């Protein structure tokens, strides 16, 4: 109830985002929520004087709910909620039978947001045809969606939670942003127990509360295929896999499947597997399994996420932090934005569970394709960084 | 009159302190222009005298019967904090609502009329000198936003909106747009209502310091409004004369390409490619180009369309939005956007090449999102499409092509020409056709060249190219391979590069030797592309890249 | 009238039959029209009634009290040969020299009053059509040159230029410019004298079936023409007003940057480049775009050259041009040409870039070519040159360029910025001097890089890059060779393609990492970049291929 | 005096190139002879239906000469010129001790031109700052710079020479486009007084007249230093002129210098030249001496030139048909600009003499700066196919 002193560094100035075009339904869902939320302090309006700008969304059940897009000041804002108030992230949140996500950021509406920083938090609800010059404001308290929020208000978390940790050691609780990661090995229903006597403590600080199975979270592996008979374009492909493999996995081996492909041959001729090119393949195969030997994760280093579109509601991707060298790779399977922008979400949340921070994704779509429609259907309380790539054919083709 | 809004609170930049710029001595005429000038203003309280402990100061000027006083303010405009943006857009006629009832009002001295923070006003410092600099100079400082400042534009529109804000709270039936110093006051009121309403609201401005001209005053529809003409229900653009010429210069056809790409907001069909294709190279302003023949043919088509007046309508949020796309030659497409069959509310054009190569499906896809981000600016909803592309066609297309996309509700039209696909590459090897193994090779120093083939046929052949790079050579061979082989044919490449291009279907392409593998992919009945890591020996790669590599 | 001058024979293109399009049934308003219209040019000789033989046609329509008769010759058009251009190019005030006296006469009724080839007639059928088509149409044909046919144009200015011929021949201190509808006539002439050549000109130009207006019609200078303001012993552009606007549509400033180019022939030291930048990317032609502060700081400093106007001077051929070059910013050059000290005789800017990397020396060569051009066009000689570069600077970087050229007569003036080369690159290798063996390798596929180096004193180096080309790898290996060595160094590569774009010292590049291969010459002391052929196992070439091959 | 019929075969309209700005003395110029031609009945006015355009020039003593640029004409007319009416070269001419060049194109003014033609042969006079719209002109008689004129003419050419050559049977004619190249073995005096009798049997059919030694034409070789003491740098130069030598000559070797480059040495270091090393660069200059094994003029492929600025006035240049594979190499040894135009000419004059047909050119220039500057110094009556590049700066280190 005294406010945390809040700097950006000395040459970095605040956000000026352009505001992107809303429908209807979602700028009027936006002014009801914004006049409340002046009503109640948490927001002023402001003048022509504030020249800062962050994008503001409405997303979703029949509550519509803001989303204001920090991804600028969050960067701008680095120093202050990484090293100066980080949070750690526990290794251990990946090793649990079960994890609850709850949404915990009406707690830092109690909170109070340095003065001399408040003008960094400027927003602007757009009007329709541009017919009124649109509606301007500023937090006065900690914002959702800026990562200073939490890391201001772990102070008081810590408080809220000590007789939760103290009498259950063996959970494990992690906060990211607006969420609460809490897992355990408790059977399910024992799990259950536990989340809503959690909310109950949360419940008398004010925060009205809004599954994943990490420990069984595998590798999709490259999938090399076990066929009847193998025609020259089969093993061309197979071929085409592993030695694209053989860059990420040491030990991948091709030298007597490349024999099998001796000169100048129909695609369609089939042809006898030789026992020497069996075993290579099948060594290659539980070499697959595992994971990569060689790289780790590297807390100083960006993850990145590659998303490639397989077709039939399939997505595959890939988390790494230097090219091709994957921490993780995975699969998920309406349209295909629909699609994308859960995969995005369920790759977001499985890289905060295990490293504690999100990726910059790679989107195989059309940059304004992506931005008119991704917030239809995003249901997250944060935004990931995106840039727009085009799938190279050949990489999709190698995660199955 | 000066508004008792609050003023707003404004500071220099972080490092830097007020301007501090000499005042060059000036001509007697004009000395006595800003003496004259400024007494006027010193008694209706826009600026007043400053003692000489004020250290800062700003150039000033008069320029002409009438005399203008005409402040520089670069240097304080470098020095004053950046605002916010007025506006992130402009109304479009096409989105207004019809009102029964629109009148103009234009503030009177809309800057002059509005305070300046107290804290700021001694950086408007500025000096009228006296004759020859003899002697101390007369010194004031506005208490207004004055001409020519930074914040002018946006601590007036401000203020006006604040001091709107009450009367809109009260009046949510009426419509008010602000644009610069006018006002635009819509209502559905009956007429007499309406002025007495519009009389309430000139006395709310004038409560705060605001004046606005009279009825008799009061400007008539149709309003000129930044280039257009708005009707009492009817919009459209002011009057385009597509001028005769003999001679065109760049620059008239820079001016000629303005006009039609404004005339295209309403007038359908306008377009704007072959005139364009006139001004690519670096030609002078005044410079005559020929017209070619299709740029020829071009002109005279929308001199058809720009014959008869064409009018938009305004917006019903009580109706549905439907866009139409037509295809109107290679790269340029057509939409109108309507609300009743054919009584458009607006109209446009896309001619964008996103990449180097592309389809129609892909053109009318980004065709599509355009308009959806145009109509959620202008109507704050998506429209329903109608397409020139059959629902299979689109199916087919999206399904197994590796970006995703998704367009809202759409149905098929039949408004030829028709959006298809002209080819479609094999999902598997074909029995029974020759497997042409490519390869191409260029000398990075000497760019010459060798593309060519091995077939499972035993078929071999290796052409000579000249300046050109590995990537040019590599889609060499495959188009060598396209040409030499039957109606059905595998290809085998080890180019990434290669295979991407033509793994999307390109139907179009700014490559000269694209538009060939295009032609042929075209005119075989089956083609099943392939690719396998270079240099790792594999069967017919290796033979291939033996009589490649050659120099 | 119809001129007696002969007719200009006219085809139709080689394999190609005369138009027979359908007349689309009219309103009896506009059938009325048009026989009104037809009678009175059928009264004057223009056109003729023709028989039912005649198996051609051409569509007619009338358009808005005023009735216009309007041929659709659009098929006509596309059947009838191409003719000659009317004309290289307009002339430019500047070029044009000062008469005592100027008179405009425009051509009354110009097309109508020049007969068509007797042969070609036939093919400009054309119907009025009857009463809901009931009975045959009022069938004519053109006798004279149809308003909107092809041949118009082109047969008038030559009809005018025949008919002109000999008047010019027996005045040939006169000048007449022909400018369609328009003749300009200019003499040195006492006023009387003048009026009196003007009257046997309108004699002459009645004699050949063109009439003129009498001298209480004929226009006064100042003339309004093509864009500029020709006073008696000046000229400008026409007045330009910089709108003040709130918000930037891509519009407006497409409007702006136009107006702009076309107030640089006369206002010296306009720019462009930052409002330019702005219109980049893929924006709504309505879509209001933010300022940047440089483009903000750029057009302030255009308003303040706009503030007073400017004139140019008239031609005196006895007289030389000098041309004068200042440099302003990157890319940016301005021009004045002028025959006594500040006179100007007309402005300009030259800004492009050709290539992706350049210098200063280079550039100004192109602005001394685009000039050189310029005046041939405009004086029919070069003029003399002074430019802001060194004798010195000059002799060395082109005696040492591969490249010819060659500038005309100049002379040094010190007006600073002056261009100079930044760095220069050394003739042998360096002694004491650490030599860095240099190499980059990339992925086809993954587009993963390894730039790296191998040093004589065995320091060795090899960083991982992502998202690169095999020519980006060859041009990071350089860098990193810069960064990592002394004020002096030898620097090896096997990349024709880095070599060629550093020996040309460029100081300005399209390329991030060239700018910062740049940074780096400069601050050197000593570089000496040399050549060797890759993959011929030369010492240290080889070494370094080998820790940069491994991907 | 009665004319031969023309076509350009059926699909290929007429010329409708620019006309380039000139100056006021070369405009002036023009318009004299221009004036004076159509008083002598040689050229027509006409009229806008004449669509066609080719550009003209004036160049030079004090007497101005016309030069008309049927560059395009030519190319477009090639089955007349080249299969339908074809001037045979002859092998000889390069091989003669002297070969003197003169001016026949007066000649050409004595035929009539085929009616149906002349339209294609329009160009314009145009006038200083667009004052007055230029002057348009057709040929009535066979024009200097078509090839159609020497094509025509060659019948009369015959009989006019038939005396000179049945008296002197070892002298050598060979007409090309406005020239004719005499060539001789005969001592300079009597090849002169030789000359001049031609002159003399010309002047009877009205052609009022305006040295080459061919036979001392022998290739620039590509040079190989001798030196006192090689440094690593001047291997490494040498072992890449080498290099892109072997591209041309069959048996150029570098395997014993390049063992002499050893790994990572300094370049200013001093290096022995072992004797398997002199002996391989002794036998590489052998090679270099003698013509490229393996090419040959193809009569139906077109001839390249490329010329580099090699600095003080030199310059160096290639002939060739297939890049690289050259038919011949030479030098040419006051600014940068009108020595390549005498470079230009010098090469064109010697490709006429050699194949019979002149090289398009890849000139190191920018294109404006040669378009405004080249009349200002070209002499010959023939303008050469010309394009323009960027010179590769090894390119001009291997040729010296
Ligand atoms: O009679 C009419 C005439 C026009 C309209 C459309 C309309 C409706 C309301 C307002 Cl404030 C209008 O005024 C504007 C003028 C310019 C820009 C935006 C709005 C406007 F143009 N409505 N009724
Ligand atoms: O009094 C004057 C006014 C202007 C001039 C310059 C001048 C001289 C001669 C002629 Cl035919 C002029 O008329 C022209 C008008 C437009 C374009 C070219 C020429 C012209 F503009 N000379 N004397």
């Amino acid at each position: 109830i005294e406010t945390v002193p809040v700097k950006l560094k000395p040459g970095m100035d605040g956000p000026k985002v352009k505001q992107w075009p809303l429908t209807e339904e979602k700028i009027k869902a936006l002014v009801e929520i914004c006049t409340e939320m002046e009503k109640e302090g948490k927001i002023s309006k402001i003048g022509p004087e504030n020249p800062y700008n962050t994008p503001v969304f409405a997303i979703k059940s029949t509550k519509w709910r803001k989303l204001v897009d920090f991804r600028e000041l969050n960067k701008r804002t680095q120093d202050f909620w990484e090293v100066q108030l980080g949070i750690p992230h526990p290794a251990g949140l990946k090793k649990k039978k079960s994890v609850t996500v709850l949404d915990v950021g009406d707690a830092y509406f109690s909170v109070p947001l340095d003065e001399d920083f408040r003008k960094y938090t400027a927003f602007t609800i757009p009007s329709i045809n541009n017919e009124t010059p649109g509606i301007r404001y500023q937090y006065n308290v900690l914002p959702q969606g800026w990562k200073g929020s939490p890391a201001i208000f772990q102070s008081s978390m810590t408080k809220i939670l000590e007789p939760f940790r103290k009498q259950n050691p063996d959970i494990v609780i992690y906060q990211y942003m607006d969420d609460l990661y809490v897992g355990s090995d408790l059977e399910i229903g024992q799990h259950r127990t536990k989340i809503e006597e959690l909310r109950q403590h949360l419940l008398r600080w004010g925060l009205t509360t809004p599954e994943l199975h990490p420990d069984k979270w595998t590798v999709q592996p490259i999938v090399l295929p076990e066929k009847d008979s193998w025609t020259v374009n089969d093993i061309q492909k197979l071929v085409g896999k592993l030695n694209w493999a053989s860059q990420i996995y040491p030990g991948i081996k091709v030298r007597q499947l490349c024999k099998l492909l001796r000169g100048t041959k129909a695609l369609t001729e089939v042809i006898p597997l030789t026992e020497e090119a069996e075993l290579e393949l099948a060594e290659n195969r539980e070499i697959l399994k595992e994971p990569v030997h060689g790289v780790y994760y590297d807390p100083s280093k960006d993850l990145i996420a590659e998303i490639q579109k397989q077709g039939q509601g399939q997505w595959t991707y890939q988390i790494y932090q230097e090219p091709f060298k994957n921490l993780k790779t995975g699969k998920y399977a309406t349209n295909d934005v629909k699609q994308l922008t859960e995969a995005v979400q369920k790759i977001t949340t499985e890289s905060i569970v295990i490293w504690g921070k999100t990726p910059k994704f790679k989107l195989p779509i059309q940059k304004e394709t992506w931005e008119t429609w991704w917030t239809e259907y995003w249901q997250a309380t944060w935004i990931p960084e995106w840039e727009f790539v085009n799938t190279p054919p050949l990489v999709k083709l190698w995660y199955q | 009159p000066i508004s008792p809004i609050e003023t707003v609170p404004v500071k220099l930049k972080p490092g830097m302190d007020g301007p501090k710029v000499k005042q060059w001595p000036l001509t007697e005429e004009k000395i006595k222009a800003l003496v004259e000038i400024c007494t006027e203003m010193e008694k209706e309280g826009k600026i007043s005298k400053i003692g000489p402990e004020n250290p800062y100061n700003t150039p000033v000027f008069a320029i002409k019967t009438k005399w203008r006083k005409l402040v520089d303010f670069r240097e304080l405009n470098k020095r004053t904090q950046d605002f916010w943006e007025v506006q992130l857009g402009i109304p479009h006629p096409a989105g207004l609502k019809k009102k029964k009832s629109v009148t103009v009002l234009d503030v009177g001295d809309a800057y002059f009329s509005v305070p300046l923070d107290e804290d700021f006003r001694k950086y408007t410092a500025f000096t009228i000198p006296s004759i020859n600099n003899e002697t101390p100079g007369i010194r004031y400082q506005y208490n207004v936003l004055p001409q020519g400042w930074k914040g002018s534009p946006a601590i007036f529109q401000s203020s006006m909106t604040k001091i709107l804000e009450p009367f809109r709270k009260q009046n949510p039936d009426i419509v008010i747009y602000q644009y610069m110093d006018d006002l635009y006051v819509g209502s559905d009121l009956e007429i007499g209502q309406h002025r007495t309403k519009i009389e309430e609201l000139r006395q709310h401005l004038l409560r705060w310091g605001l004046t606005t001209p009279d009825k008799k005053h009061q400007k008539e529809p149709p309003f000129l409004w930044m280039g257009y003409e708005l009707h009492p229900d009817k919009w459209t653009v002011q009057p385009i004369v597509l001028p005769e010429k003999d001679s065109w210069t760049v620059n008239d056809i820079q001016k000629l390409v303005g006009k039609l790409n404004w005339a295209s907001q309403i007038y359908p069909g306008i377009k704007v490619r072959q005139l364009c294709k006139l001004l690519r190279g670096t030609k002078a302003l005044t410079e005559v180009i020929p017209l070619t023949e299709e740029a020829e043919l071009e002109l005279a088509e929308n001199r058809e369309i720009l014959k008869e007046p064409v009018h938009g309508v305004y917006y019903d949020p009580s109706k549905d939005l439907i866009a139409e796309i037509q295809k109107q030659g290679q790269g340029q497409w057509t939409y109108q956007i309507y609300q009743e069959p054919f009584k458009n509310l607006k109209t446009g054009k896309y001619a964008r090449m996103r990449g180097a190569h592309t389809n129609d499906v892909k053109q009318l896809t980004e065709a599509v999102q355009k308009i959806t981000t145009e109509s959620i600016v202008i109507w704050g909803k998506t429209p329903k499409f109608k397409l020139p592309i059959q629902k299979e066609t689109w199916e087919t297309w999206w399904t197994e092509y590796w970006q995703a996309t998704w367009i809202p509700e759409w149905e098929f039209v039949n408004t030829p020409p028709l959006v298809k696909l002209w080819y479609q590459l094999e999902k598997e090897p074909i029995v029974g056709a020759e497997t042409f193994y490519v390869d191409g090779a260029a000398n990075r120093e000497t760019k010459l060249g060798k593309a060519g083939y091995v077939t499972n046929r035993g078929r071999q052949k290796v052409v000579t190219l000249t300046d050109t790079t590995n990537q040019k050579t590599e889609l060499q061979a495959i188009y060598l391979a396209l040409q030499d082989s039957g109606l059905e044919v595998n290809i085998v490449t080890d180019s990434q590069y290669a295979l991407g291009i033509i793994q999307a279907q390109p139907d179009q392409s700014e490559s000269e030797l694209v538009n060939q593998i295009i032609e042929q992919l075209i005119k075989k009945e089956k083609v099943y592309l392939a690719w396998v890591p270079a240099h790792k020996g594999i069967g017919g790669n290796e033979q291939v890249d033996k009589l490649v590599s050659a120099g």
